[PDB]
RNA sequence: AUAUGUUAAGUGGAAAAGGAUGUGGCGUUGCCCAGACAACUAG
RNA sequence: UUGGCACCUCGAUGUCGGCUCAUCGCAUCCUGGGGCUGUAGUCGGUCCCAAGGGUUGGGCUGUUCGCCCAUUAAAGCGGUA
RNA sequence: GGGAUAAGUGCUGAAAGCAUCUAAGCAUGAAGCCCCCCUCAAGAUGAGAUUUCCCAACUUGGUUAUAAGAUCCCUCAAAG
């Protein structure tokens, strides 16, 4: 069990020993530091809180999130770290190896390791039924005045509401998605890059959390 | 409108009591406690206000059943989603979270009216034998009849 | 031999081992006792008769235990181990793990002849019900794990 | 077990008994069992 | 609440022909210490 | 289902079949677990448990049905105006 | 993978000297039941927890600006 945070840089090919052509997503994990140890003792459960990418300066008196605020300052300073821009827990770690101040580094993931990867899923807008649930369209032609409408939405006078399940248009792109069982392909310790077999759900520059596969 | 005492919030005091479920039938402990909770027990009872005392029921785990119903009496629940009824739980409730078995069971014998609602919020059921609420200094109370 | 402990009529036999519940609420008699037929009052007579029966079945096997014998009437036959009979039985394409140390359960090895070797007839009847459970007596060429002395009806291909 | 509303012994080896709250035949013949 | 019994199915808190060593009452009877039911030994 | 009755609606409760979207029952078509078998094996018949999921594309007909061609593990039956 | 179960298969067992899976008590057993798997979720008013941040002047409970902290407004997009 292990995990690291990382920014999705994008996709490329790479070549197997057999000439096998393996699509790859390039994840990048510069500068993750453990920030807090969550024990059953105080926090009630077990977790390692890792702080991803580095961010600026001090309670510097200005507009952006780019600059850390006093609460962050104190949280990072309890960990002797510069303030970080993404922070996540991993429960299901080894919770004892891991002392608070330390870096995690890419080298923890070894090539051929199979993993699960979390991350929020790109982002379509308010979307129609045919795009959002795949539903077949009505006929064009043959006099139809039906194309992209979600169908009948219910019964007659018996189910006299619309059932709570019903699926219809709206926002598409949120929702965290994790995808199961992907090989680590290489790990490039020089740039902190790590190659992942297949595609991980981001947009681009999306934060993704790689962790050791479950099942 | 000759005479008839009505208890004000000025004119009312709320006592705390602890009940040992251990050794009792579910329904009988339930009804006795519900009357305790509604104040239906003081001579100064008055309907439009919460006249009741606090009840902490203890060792909820040891509550018992009469019939062959540890297995035969199911609780249902529906999620307001289609076909999302949930048959689950029998005297399995008494196994995990019996605090709710006693809680909901007692609470089903109070009126469904905001007063009755506040009244239900005066109960405290612990499967173990050790309430947090020692500071309220509850008096131990024996089940009548 | 004639040694058994008592308290709240839930008392271990002094030889080897025991521990058991009683249904309580019943007339009881020392040593062998009797009256499986009737006691106490009402149709609880059945229950008490099961009590006398259980304790009697208990004392009967503590000095001389009863052991079921199982014969493997097929071309395959189980080997042995210090905690298992190693049932490579019939021809299912793998050996199965088996057995437990609970109370006392001995192994056996005699080229297709095995035995539970417990104390009380309930534990023996159980571990052997399951030792015989792994394959069944298919009534043609009669093949399969078989309790010794069992009727095993057959039929025509 | 043949599963029927009616339950009577099948043959003069058969015996009737309750077993789950259900009356059942026990004829010893494999194709003569019953349980209402 | 009281006194005496019943019911173990939640019967109570839906249903029939038909089916069952489910239990309770009330009777009438044939074999029983000359040994019977059942079990076990002998055709 | 075909009906009987005429209790709601005649100052209006749109109607067959398809299309879109489904939802539920179990008297289960497939799949999972078993009993009996006139069950050797491979298949099957029949009953029992089980409703999680699944349950096809065409020719003819407005068709629902139905026959047929070709596939499928299977090409389930009913409720929801 | 684990737990409990159905039909079923049984073990021990009297009522009913036998016999019987059952009434006491045990063991086994399904794509189904629960946990496991994925997302949501403290308006869970039962409103939870952890870490860090800020910290007074006036007062006949309060009053007013401020701090931590944001937002308006402005350049934007991976968001809409
Ligand atoms: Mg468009
Ligand atoms: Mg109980
Ligand atoms: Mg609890
Ligand atoms: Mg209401
Ligand atoms: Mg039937
Ligand atoms: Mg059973
Ligand atoms: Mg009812
Ligand atoms: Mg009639
Ligand atoms: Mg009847
Ligand atoms: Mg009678
Ligand atoms: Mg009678
Ligand atoms: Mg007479
Ligand atoms: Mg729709
Ligand atoms: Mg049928
Ligand atoms: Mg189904
Ligand atoms: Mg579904
Ligand atoms: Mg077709
Ligand atoms: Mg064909
Ligand atoms: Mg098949
Ligand atoms: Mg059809
Ligand atoms: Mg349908
Ligand atoms: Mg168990
Ligand atoms: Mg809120
Ligand atoms: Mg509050
Ligand atoms: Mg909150
Ligand atoms: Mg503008
Ligand atoms: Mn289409
Ligand atoms: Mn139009
Ligand atoms: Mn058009
Ligand atoms: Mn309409
Ligand atoms: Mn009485
Ligand atoms: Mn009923
Ligand atoms: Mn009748
Ligand atoms: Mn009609
Ligand atoms: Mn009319
Ligand atoms: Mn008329
Ligand atoms: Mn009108
Ligand atoms: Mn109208
Ligand atoms: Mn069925
Ligand atoms: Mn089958
Ligand atoms: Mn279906
Ligand atoms: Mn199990
Ligand atoms: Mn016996
Ligand atoms: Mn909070
Ligand atoms: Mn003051
Ligand atoms: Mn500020
Ligand atoms: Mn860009």
């Amino acid at each position: 069990t292990k995990g690291i945070l990382g920014r999705k840089i994008g996709m490329t090919q790479v070549f197997g020993e057999n000439g096998e052509l393996i699509p790859v997503t390039v994840v990048e994990a510069k500068e993750n530091v453990v920030l807090q140890k969550k024990t059953v003792e105080v926090d009630g459960y077990n977790a390692i809180q890792v702080g991803f990418e580095d961010k600026k300066a001090y309670k510097k008196d200005a507009k952006s999130n780019k600059y850390a605020n006093k609460p962050a300052e104190g949280h990072a300073k309890k960990a002797d770290a510069a303030p970080k821009r993404f922070i996540r827990e991993f429960r299901n770690v080894d919770v004892d190896a891991y002392e608070v101040g330390q870096e995690v580094s890419v080298d923890t993931f070894v090539a051929g390791d199979v993993i699960d990867v979390t991350g929020v899923s790109k982002g379509k807008g308010f979307q129609g039924a045919i795009k959002r649930h795949g539903q077949s369209r009505g006929p064009m032609s043959h006099g139809s005045h039906f194309h992209r409408a979600p169908g009948s939405v219910g019964m007659a006078s018996d189910a006299s509401r619309v059932f709570k399940g019903q699926k219809m248009p709206g926002r598409m792109g949120g929702n965290t998605v994790t995808v199961q069982n992907l090989e680590v392909v290489q790990v490039d310790t020089e740039n902190k890059v790590i190659l992942v077999k297949g595609n991980v759900p981001g947009p681009k520059k999306g934060l993704v959390e790689i962790r050791t596969s479950i099942k | 409108m000759r005479q008839t005492f009505m208890a004000n919030e000025s004119n009312i005091e709320r006592k705390w009591y602890v009940i040992d479920a251990e050794g009792q039938t579910l329904g009988r402990l339930s009804s006795e406690v519900a009357s305790i909770l509604r104040g239906k027990n003081k001579v100064t009872y008055t309907p439009h206000v919460d006249t009741g005392d606090y009840v902490i029921v203890i060792n909820a785990s040891k509550i018992e059943f009469t019939g062959n119903k540890e297995t035969d009496k199911v609780y249902y629940r529906h999620s307001n989603h289609p076909g999302g009824i949930k048959s689950i739980t029998a005297g399995e409730l008494r196994r995990t979270n019996p605090e709710r078995l006693i809680e909901n069971s007692i609470k089903g014998m109070l009126p469904s009216t905001r007063l009755g609602e506040k009244q239900g919020k005066k109960l405290f059921v612990y499967g173990g034998a050790e309430h947090p609420h020692a500071a309220q200094q509850p008096e131990n109370y024996e089940l009548r009849g | 031999t004639f040694d058994g402990n008592h308290v709240t009529v839930k008392g271990p036999k002094g030889e080897l081992s025991r521990t058991l519940n009683e249904r309580m609420t019943f007339k009881q008699e020392e040593n062998t006792i009797e009256v499986v037929r009737p006691s106490d009052s009402k149709e609880d007579r059945t229950n008490h008769g099961t009590t006398r029966a259980l304790l009697n079945n208990m004392v009967q096997g503590v000095s001389q235990g009863y052991v079921k014998v199982l014969e493997l009437v097929g071309v395959g036959y189980r080997a042995q181990m210090q905690g298992k009979d190693l049932i490579l039985n019939v021809g299912y394409s793998h050996p199965v793990e088996i057995k437990a140390e609970e109370n006392i359960t001995f192994s056996v090895e005699k080229n297709t002849v095995v035995k539970v070797e417990g104390i009380s007839k309930e534990q023996v009847g159980a571990l052997a019900s399951n030792i015989r459970s792994v394959r069944p007596p298919e009534p043609y060429k009669g093949k399969g794990i078989r309790y010794q002395g069992e009727y095993v009806r057959r039929k025509e291909k | 077990m043949k599963v029927r509303p009616s339950v009577k012994p099948i043959c003069e080896k058969c015996k009737v008994i309750k077993r789950k709250g259900k009356v059942m035949v026990i004829c010893e013949n494999p194709k003569h069992k019953q349980r209402q």
